[PDB]
């Protein structure tokens, strides 16, 4: 028994990253960043406020979704909890990713 | 200091011993191994552990309209690619434990079998599941189902395991089950909404076991979107418990990473772009972790059961318990390379590296860049069996002795003298022009004779080449 790995295609679209009341609208695109990563469009300013850094890429995983840096290294991984994907910061603050 | 770097790396991913991580108990390599095998079911019998085993396997010619015990249909025999990759996964299990696999013709009774399925019921395509298998000795309705593994060929990675590592990992994982392994926790795909919150111990992630469903990032790893192809650290412990450790594997002088002589796709790379992810199992010889082709800053630890950050990834390389790797070669990035109690040859390569040989008689090479050579114990390099720094650059490289000071709770503890008095912390530097060798003697324990000695090829300027 194993989990299936969603395609960039089925997860691509309009998403909202909700933080400390702030909300960033990001578009998870099918544009290729690299071999295992696609492109993400969004306001860096907004993203810097809610995450330790403004990510530029993303990729689905069987259990969640990963927002990456230009070289593909992980910025923040969001686990899938039913209808939303959530990530906790070093201080324990929750960040939510939900498809609009 | 260069010592701090070494210290961080030696305390990276500590586990077991009442530690709590992510709100879960932390299990040690040994506990995790036993837990993954909690079903106690092996091909040698219920609760029969540590015996070798020889299994047969085949790729039956399933007819599309048949239905398997799970009620799935739209079946098919494994394609050539799938068979190729399935044979590579089988081998990786055979590499670590005493298992012997032999392929029988499609139609012969085999212990382990592989087949694809595409529908949950006639005319209905299943685009939701991935794969499943039955543990050995699984009696259901009067018949044995043990050893069957099934894959949903509608998933591209299952159809193309050779180009999609998740598919290759799925094969190794399902074979794990067919051999007797369980998920490290009590969860199952599709059975509700299982999440990392349902784990029994914190190390139940892809960083430690490919039998896990959870992202390696949960424990701090980062495999860049790749998936290990062969059994990971806790997997090795689990399988060796069931069928014993394979003491015949790579008993010669083996090289992992670049210029590998392993003949294993997962233990080798030919470019900076081809990242590796593996847990090393080696039974003998003088081995080397060659990571020279990578340009990323790396952290290599040669201690058994430890993690290294290789090729730009995090917690992607580890060494199984009971394994001794002797040499390591950094790449062009700024690396931290830590040896073990064996005699090691550590080379930093380009970039500004930190090297720590540990115990035994080591040979260290900083290579190009401003490198730091770290020492923390007199016995690390005792007179008569000292470490050798083979390429020290006066005014560029540095020798880190700060530990002895911190340990002595005083900064002025280590002090250079022109003549020994027998006093502790006395350091004496002398140059041998005939051989171009600087001899560094230190009397840590205030003995009649110094108890620490480092032979350095080159010259050292005391005014600039030390960290205390
Ligand atoms: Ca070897
Ligand atoms: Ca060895
Ligand atoms: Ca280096
Ligand atoms: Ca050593
Ligand atoms: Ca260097
Ligand atoms: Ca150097
Ligand atoms: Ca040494
Ligand atoms: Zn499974």
């Amino acid at each position: 028994s194993s989990l299936r790995l969603p395609s960039a295609a089925e997860l691509s679209g309009q998403w909202v990253l909700s933080g400390a009341e702030q909300h960033c609208d990001i578009r998870l695109n099918t544009d290729v960043l690299d071999g295992t990563t696609w492109k993400l469009a969004g306001d860096t300013a907004c993203l810097q406020k809610l995450l330790p850094e403004a990510p530029v890429g993303w990729r689905p995983t069987p259990d969640g979704l990963t927002l990456t840096q230009a070289d593909g290294s992980a910025v923040a991984f969001f686990s899938r909890n039913r209808d939303r994907y959530e990530h906790k910061l070093v201080d324990g603050s929750v960040r939510t990713l939900k498809k609009k | 200091t260069g010592y701090d770097a070494v210290d961080d790396l030696l305390h990276y991913h500590e586990r077991g011993n009442g530690i709590q991580i992510n709100g879960k108990d932390s299990f040690s390599n040994e506990q995790a191994g036993l837990f993954i095998t909690r079903e106690n079911q092996t091909w040698n019998g219920y609760k029969v552990f540590g015996q070798p085993v020889k299994l047969t396997f085949s790729f039956p010619d399933y007819k599309f309209s048949s239905t398997n015990v799970a009620g799935d249909t739209g079946l098919s025999k494994f394609s050539a690619e799938q068979q190729q990759q399935a044979k590579l996964s089988l081998q990786s299990w055979a590499d670590v434990a005493n298992i012997t696999f032999t392929e029988v013709a499609a139609g012969q009774k085999a212990n382990i079998t592989f087949g694809n399925y595409s529908q949950d019921r006639p005319g209905h395509y299943d685009y939701g599941t991935q794969a499943y298998a039955f543990l050995p000795n699984t009696i259901w309705q009067g018949q044995d189902l043990g050893g069957q593994t099934w894959y949903n060929v509608n998933q591209s990675n299952v159809k193309h395991p050779a180009t999609e590592d998740y598919g290759r990992q799925t094969f190794t994982h399902e074979i794990g089950h067919a051999l007797g392994l369980s998920h490290p926790g009590d969860y199952n795909a599709g059975e509700g909404n299982p999440t990392y919150n349902d784990v029994t111990y914190a190390e139940d992630t892809r960083q430690f076991s490919l039998m896990s469903y959870w992202s390696e990032t949960n424990t701090g790893g980062d495999n860049g979107g790749h998936y290990a192809a062969a059994p990971l650290l806790d997997d090795i412990a689990a399988i060796q418990h069931l069928y014993g450790a394979n003491l015949s594997t790579r008993t010669g002088d083996t090289v992992y990473g670049f210029n590998s002589n392993t003949g294993r796709d997962f233990l080798s790379t030919t470019s900076n772009s081809q990242k590796v992810i593996f847990a090393a199992w080696d039974a003998g010889g003088n081995d080397t972790f060659d990571f020279s082709g990578y340009t990323a800053n790396q952290r290599i630890n040669l201690n058994e059961k430890s993690f290294s950050d290789v090729g730009g990834l995090k917690g992607n390389v580890s060494i199984a318990a009971g394994v001794t790797i002797e040499n390591a070669i950094g790449g062009s990035g700024n690396d931290v390379i830590v040896g073990n109690a064996a005699n090691n040859v550590l080379k930093g390569g380009a970039g500004n590296d930190v090297l720590f040989g540990g115990g035994g008689a080591d040979e260290l090479w900083g290579g190009a860049g401003k490198d730091i050579f770290v020492f923390s114990a007199a016995s690390d390099s005792a007179p008569g069996a000292s470490d050798w720094i083979r390429d020290f650059q006066k005014g560029i490289d540095k020798i880190d002795l700060s530990f002895f000071n911190k340990e002595a709770n005083s900064s002025d503890f280590i002090h250079f003298v022109d003549h020994f008095s027998g006093t502790a912390g006395e350091a004496l530097l002398s140059y041998n022009a005939s051989s171009n060798v600087t001899d560094l003697s230190v009397n840590i324990g205030g003995h009649q004779a110094p108890d620490f000695l480092v032979k350095i090829v080159g010259q050292v300027d005391v005014a600039t080449d030390f960290i205390v």
